[PDB]
């Protein structure tokens, strides 16, 4: 009850409790705020936010790592943002560009160094389409200025070279992140093709944003649009070009996936180019349903008869998961915590395999995500914004994986699909209900107790 | 589409023909792709030895680098004593990216926190970070000591970390007998074994410098092992057994091993084992101390010398037979107790395998890379093996060890062909696997993607990847190896046979092609 | 021809374009080869349904057997015993095999005599051979004792064993009170662990038979451990660590773990530990008898229950999780001896090694084959795991086994698609594989040639081989590893998920192709 | 080592036998003499075991199916009896072949009767005639099936024989019985001998009424190579690149047409003597083709037999072995300046069966390499014979030798290399001596010819210089 959870929700500072809350937000939830101190947070920072989220993803574009070797060393590879290309040749996204600073980079600088670092990127990698150089701590505080050498170095080599200033340090979590990326993307990239009408444009043109592919989700997107009779032009950061962000303002429509990551850009594209943007859910058959025919009335009614076709042809295959599946899954209750939009975004699913959401939160959501999670959650549930370590299962990220595992409660990784995936649209959703079923009932989480005790 | 009854994955559900046809569609459409002539054209000439001396002439970029930052090997040195909490000064993704790291590997929980150090910090210091992030530390997870590393941010703006700590103190944050052992950890400089080193030499200092009036060398019988940047707990665990086995009295400072291998029974243990603050206090009254990896151990080896008086042995990492041998002999000369008969049929045991593997293990060439210690151990069994350590990598060497590494290789016939590189990273050594092809690569997981890059070129070219080192991501419970005395030697020789006779499988497979070779006794 | 610099082996030697020559003008001038048309069209048959049907109806014809015959587990049995040389009355052929059995299994030497029975043995027995081998065997090689088993020719034409070797103490040629155990071990009786069954059965009868009035129950508070045919020595050796952990008194019975690992050490033994003759005279003393493989020591079980009046417990293999337990749970009940701590941990460790890897393991489809008690142990565990055991072979087992096998898959929901095969051949298997694709084979060497089958029809019906039972010949020193108990379970897991990590790397390392699912982090 | 040493040695090993055993064994022990040609003056061999001595013979099974019938690809090879020795046999020896596993060669699988109490009872035969139907039915592409009896084939009196001819009768199909139970003889020779009988009885005269065949003056065929490895493609290689054509190959990677082929070949190049004697002397009294010894071992026995094989031709075969050794020249004289100074000097143990532990000493001797002692373990005296004037002056001799006299023999002689087989392998490298097994070339090879004599000083170099060896004391000892 409401009662026992306010029961349930520490020094005199350690605020907390503005950040608990039973399910406008903002009387409700206090929400992107600083961490307190030494309380072993789940949150990253603004480079995690910059280059592992939103530049990293962009395949044929190569992300400088500027500063020491350990924040582009731990973030090499570590989020499964699926794209195609030859790695090292034409699609850098699993490689580790970085300046490597020593001490004498931060005694003087390494604006020099930034310059022959470029250069030699030009000589060694030369089917590059661009450069993005990610700050990292050191370098908003040694002084250094990436953008003229940017501008120097991007008209000298007629490269696009885009610094951004994602700083770790910078803001309380990976929001200020994402939205110092989508303004670097704003400055830098998205107006490239302002005075170019070279493009052939349709009415069904739709660009994906905020999709990062994890797993392949974009792709299972993309190939149920397209069954749509839509045309995705762009689709960044998963699987992304460069050519497709400066494309999207040629579309005429926006699909936002997540929010979170993309509404600034989203935002800005609507009050610049006049193009409207709209989130969809394509987690569950129930959202992917409902996202469609919202998607196809926004169209001519060729697209919507197309889009009912899609939900017929894909009728049997996810009514065939769930009656395989739904069985063994009925009565179990989940509780959440991911960075900033699946919280919300995966009840859906859960509901559709005949599962209870009791619990969620978020890392790093501001107060429109809890906005939107009010509804999406039942009443009575336990809602936690940047909750620190101290049901049947419980989805959250890797750091926290093994803490629930030893706990006893099985787990589920909400950020990288538990090298799993993709969970988006009806195939995703065949092969989410298979993993909620492999992990839920697994054998391994009977065995806790010793017969001997 | 899906079959309910055989669900694919991304692979191979992504190779279905809508998903390449759409993924065509979008190549061929708006990504505005090098035609794939172009980017096969390049891919030959990266492969090429014009590229490789481009590329060894490379000064300010790094790509794909073999090293980590000095607060990882802070956490983890933090790790390994009796409840202690690794805390970082800094700023938070620095914590998110150590612990996600240490996940990846140990498959286990990792403890660590951040005062999260903001902008705010970046002007008027974080000493408020430190007071609040001590105080909240200590009331929430209820360590016996938390050991304090830096970040690059606070390295950078200059904060003092004694000072913070005694202000700490003084304001009444934290007890002032609660232990709070710091240590300067900038990122720019060194790298993660520097890290280790730095926090491993502040705790030491912290327990033992002002209190050094009533130690007496060899006073309590015992032989200080310091293991550095360890990542395997066979490792630990192989050096307490044979010191045990030895009858040796011995303090492992810094073990780690029982918090990074916390069982599974329904319950989370934040801590576990580790190195108690009392063995640490006695660590002076020691009949002295040996380093297992003394190559990071620099700073350590200086404060172990100078304050405790100890008389540390210039022994190499117990790697392998020859450097085993003289670890437990110098070790039963510090002890005086007997090489016992059980090591001896444990030493010869391995020297059996050895003669068993020997056909199959000679002439191997070898392109390996990792920490020195690691590295140069390695190195050395292999020449032991008969094998060709061709390509020897370390990002975070330098000139002495390379010195050292070279004479290592002189006083063996099989070390002729082998280069040692110091500061190249992995893009040098993908170059360096295609211009002079070794038979086999042993190093991390990231060694997987040059695997790739080989397997492109062809299969005559592919360089498999045998996984020793840290990290390995993509396999299983390799963590629980060992690398260290006879029984680390016997893995890695089974480990190097095992893959050769796989490859060799592999290859022989081909019915009516290649098969007069696929021999059932090898 | 050969490069000095770089000498090819026959692979890849004879790949080269004047030996392929040579090889085509010899198939296409003299070998008489059906075209290649008609090979193709023969295989694609066989890989069939119709092939499988056919298959499955053999009588007579045993193609690829997955067994040996009596001798050799009498052999191995002998070995497990204090300077005992195993001794087979009747055809040197037949030592001659067994010793390059167990010495290619092994790698190491493995001592056995025969008497040399020859043609005219074949009409008046081996009387005169059994003689002289007593004789010559005792006077050249000093055994304590000489264990004495038969092959087809000595049981076809009926020696009688105890005769011979009474007539031999008669006329001198061995001492009266020297111990000639004997056992009639039929090789067309059975399998190999028939053969280890009757030879320990034998040994405990010559030693307990006849002084059994002396004997009380329990009076030595130890339990006697009967292993069985055993060719893994980390199974004796987890068993003695655990067993010794408990603080249980025992006395491993046929302990071969030190005569199958001696040290290269300048010194050839013969002779090295084993189970004394004071222990199998003591054995009737214990407080129990554990038979650690029940299922082929029937014999054994009916002489400890009727002749020691042990009530020997019914116990499974202790392989997996549960049946470990149940083993720990009745030694410690036996014993007194409350289950440690350490062990306590040890089985956590292991169910978090199982919560590690549940997801790349649940849902396999695994083809198997071994011994009856390794293969349930191995079935077992598989289901502990979430695996599906889809093909259960083997060839030495019986109705009742095969019950028991039905009996556990049906208590398992992993066990619905499992079917048990007795009395089939691999030929049967790979029929099996080809038609019922799994992931993996779990199996001896033998079964590489069923992959190299599986890879003739396409990379996609490969079916990959994991190298876990008797006999492992392609491979160096995995006879040291572990099957028994939580380190056996950990190991075999280790394995298994490892094994899928490699096949899922293989499958996706090609570039622009599969390499989107080429993950650094699995 | 002087004689009077050496008997010294032998008189000392011989001090533990008992009476009889040490008598018998004396015989079989001997200290070489060049000069000798009469072996059964100083030695005794192809006799009875001593029981319970720990001896290295193998049974008439062994020389049989292991070594003449099992390398034959298209013929299945039905180990009758029970199911171990099949079982210890199955793809054991490495005689390499060409072709697809279980659709048209079957080299490498275990075709067995798999015998039961029931069966050793009332007897196989039924059986064996309906294995022989599921064979027919289930391996369609065979080209002949050979019935190797096992040990109790013999004493429980079955005909395999009569089956073998309704069976064949029936399906139009080669069938062979060969009558090698274990017990038969005392080793592997009268297996050989067995399967040679076997082979003319049933398999060489197919065509002796047929002449499609197109015959060429430079016909030759190889008699008892078995493909070691690739050893007889190296060996052919070299005897084609001499203008000959090689029609038959004798067994390994042979076919059932090759051995009805072979009456029609101008010459008869028996590698193993040993093993195939019998046939040899057969097809020279009935086809009258010529048979002669020939030796690939080594550069300078291969140029020996090379020019030896091309005496037997008209001039341009003699001038195209010139051309071949011209050629080939280069590549072994260099192996030589790599290896040999590496292993020169040093000092051998041989121990092989029938036919190695004579052949390979021209190897050994062309890297430097000297051999002290050599014996076999099932050869006649003829073997012996060829043996002494390829020994050097007073070494060792030892037929049948036992696990206790070879362990001596080396203690005493101190050998820095010993090549023997697997059963040898692990006691003498815990013993400290560098070995190489003799039998499967260590799963290396090929050894005969050019391109095998690389990689002989390759994988010599390799054991006898590996650091382990140098291992084995422990420096606190
Ligand atoms: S970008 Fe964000 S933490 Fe919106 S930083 Fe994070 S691939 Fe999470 S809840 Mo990892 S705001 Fe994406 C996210 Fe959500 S990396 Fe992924 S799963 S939908
Ligand atoms: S056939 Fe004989 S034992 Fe002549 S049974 Fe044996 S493949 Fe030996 S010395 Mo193994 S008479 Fe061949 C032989 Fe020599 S199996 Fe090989 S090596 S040249
Ligand atoms: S919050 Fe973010 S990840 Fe942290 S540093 Fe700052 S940009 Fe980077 Fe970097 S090298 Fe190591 S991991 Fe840091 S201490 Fe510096
Ligand atoms: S001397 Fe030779 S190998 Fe020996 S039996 Fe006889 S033919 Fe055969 Fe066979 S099944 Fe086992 S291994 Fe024998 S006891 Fe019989
Ligand atoms: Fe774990
Ligand atoms: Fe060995």
């Amino acid at each position: 009850s409401r009662e026992e959870v306010e029961s349930l929700i520490y020094p005199e500072k350690a605020d907390r409790n503005k950040h608990l809350a039973v399910n406008q937000s903002k009387k409700c939830i206090i929400s992107n705020k600083k961490s307190q101190p030494g309380l072993m947070t789940i949150r990253g920072c603004a480079y995690a936010g910059s280059k592992g989220v939103v530049w990293g993803p962009i395949k044929d574009m190569i992300h400088i790592s500027h500063g020491p070797v350990g924040c582009g060393q731990y973030s090499r590879a570590g989020r499964r943002n699926y794209y195609i290309g030859t790695t090292g040749v034409n699609a850098f996204v699993t490689m580790n560009f970085t300046s490597d600073f020593q001490e004498k980079d931060i005694v003087f600088g390494g604006d020099k160094k930034l310059a022959k670092l470029i250069d030699e990127v030009e000589t060694l990698f030369p089917l590059n389409k661009g450069i993005s150089v990610q700050s990292e701590c050191p370098i908003g505080l040694i002084g250094d200025d990436i953008e003229s050498v940017s501008k120097v170095k991007g008209a000298e080599l007629s490269k696009t070279i885009v610094p951004v200033r994602c700083e770790g340090f910078r803001g309380v979590s990976q929001s200020l992140g994402h939205h110092i990326a989508n303004d670097a993307v704003r400055d830098w990239v998205l107006g490239k093709r302002d005075e170019d009408t070279t493009f052939a444009s349709t009415p069904y043109d739709v660009a994906i944003i905020g999709d990062y592919n994890i797993g392949g989700d974009a792709w299972s997107s993309r190939i149920l649009l397209e069954e749509m009779g839509l045309r995705c032009v762009a689709q960044w950061s998963g699987d992304g070009s460069i050519s497709e962000i400066e494309l999207t303002p040629k579309v005429k429509l926006n699909l936002v996936h997540c929010y979170r990551s993309m509404n600034y850009i989203s935002r800005h594209m609507e009050e610049k180019y006049g193009i409207p943007w709209m989130e969809y859910n394509f987690f569950g058959p129930t959202k992917t349903i409902e996202s469609l025919r919202a998607i196809a009335a926004k169209f001519d009614e060729s697209i919507q008869k197309k889009c009912e076709e899609v939900i017929a042809k894909y009728k049997p295959e996810w009514e065939a998961v769930v009656a395989k599946y739904r069985p063994r899954l009925e009565g179990k209750r989940v509780m959440l915590y991911i960075g900033g939009l699946r919280p919300r975004h995966v009840i859906g699913a859960y509901e559709d395999l005949g599962m209870e959401v009791v619990g969620t939160g978020y890392e790093f959501a501001h107060n429109d995500d809890y906005d939107r999670t009010m509804k999406e959650m039942g009443d009575s549930t336990l809602l936690y914004d940047d909750v620190t370590g101290y049901p049947d299962l419980i989805g959250s990220g890797i750091k926290e994986k093994f803490i629930f595992q030893k706990m006893g409660i099985p787990f589920r990784e909400m950020h990288s699909w538990d090298y799993s995936g993709p969970y988006h649209g009806f195939d995703g959703f065949a092969i989410f209900a298979r993993d909620m079923d492999m992990t839920l009932n697994n054998p391994c989480w009977k065995k806790l107790q010793a017969p001997w005790e | 589409s899906q079959q309910v009854d055989k669900i694919k994955a991304s692979y191979p559900l992504f190779l279905d023909q809508d998903y390449k046809d759409m993924l065509a569609k979008k190549r061929d459409g708006f990504e505005e792709k090098y035609p794939q002539d172009k980017i096969d054209e390049v891919f030959q000439w990266t492969t090429t030895k014009e590229y490789q001396e481009l590329n060894f002439q490379r000064e300010a970029l790094t790509v794909n680098p073999a090293k980590a930052c000095q607060p990882l090997g802070a956490v983890l040195c933090a790790l390994g004593f009796e409840k202690t909490m690794p805390y970082v000064h800094g700023s938070q993704g620095c914590v998110a990216y150590f612990r996600s790291y240490f996940n990846r590997h140990f498959r286990e929980p990792v403890s660590c926190v951040s005062d999260s150090m903001t902008e705010d910090a970046a002007v008027f210091g974080g000493q408020q970070n430190m007071k609040d992030g001590l105080q909240n530390c200590k009331a929430t997870y209820k360590p016996d000591m938390i050991a304090v590393s830096t970040t690059c941010m606070a390295e950078v703006i200059g904060d003092d970390l004694n000072a913070f700590i005694n202000n700490s103190k003084k304001e009444g944050f934290i007890p002032d007998e609660f232990p709070v052992p710091f240590a300067h950890t900038p990122s720019f400089v060194g790298s993660h074994v520097t890290g280790w080193d730095n926090m491993f030499e502040g705790i030491a200092r912290y327990f033992t410098l002002k209190s050094m009036d009533d130690k007496v060398v060899g006073s309590n019988k015992k032989i200080n092992i310091v293991p550095g940047f360890e990542t395997y707990l066979g490792n630990f665990r192989v050096i307490k057994r044979m010191l045990s086995e030895m009858g040796v009295g011995y303090s492992l400072l810094s073990d780690p091993e029982e918090v990074l291998d916390t069982p599974a029974d329904g319950q989370f243990r934040m801590y576990a084992g580790g190195t108690t603050q009392e063995e640490m206090k006695d660590a002076p009254n020691a009949l002295n101390t040996v380093l297992l990896q003394p190559w990071h151990l620099e700073k350590t080896k200086k404060f172990v010398e100078g304050t405790w008086k100890h008389e540390v042995p210039k022994l190499n990492i117990p790697m392998g037979l020859d450097w085993t041998d003289e670890f437990l002999m110098k070790v039963s000369e510090i002890s005086g107790q007997p090489i016992p008969a059980s090591l001896t049929k444990e030493r010869g045991r391995l020297v059996d395998m050895m003669t068993d593997s020997h056909t199959w293990l000679h002439g191997k060439r070898f392109a390996l890379w990792g920490d020195p210690d690691f590295v140069m151990g390695l190195v050395k069994f292999l020449l032991e093996l008969g094998c060709e350590p061709v390509h020897i990598l370390c990002h975070n060497g330098n000139k002495r060890w390379k010195k050292a590494v070279d004479a290592i290789l002189a006083a063996s016939p099989y070390g002729k062909n082998a280069t040692v590189y110091i500061g190249k990273d992995l893009w040098h050594l993908r170059s360096l696997v295609f211009t002079d092809k070794p038979d086999f690569m042993i190093g991390n997981s990231y060694g997987k993607f040059i695997q790739r890059d080989t397997l492109h070129k062809g299969k005559e070219f592919e360089v498999p990847l045998i996984r020793i080192g840290f990290p390995i991501f993509d396999r299983h419970h390799l963590h629980r190896s060992t690398t260290l005395g006879y029984e680390g030697a016997m893995q890695i020789l089974t480990t190097l046979v095992n893959s050769i006779l796989e490859r060799l499988d592999e290859e022989t497979r081909g019915m009516q092609a290649t098969d007069y070779n696929h021999d059932l006794v090898r």
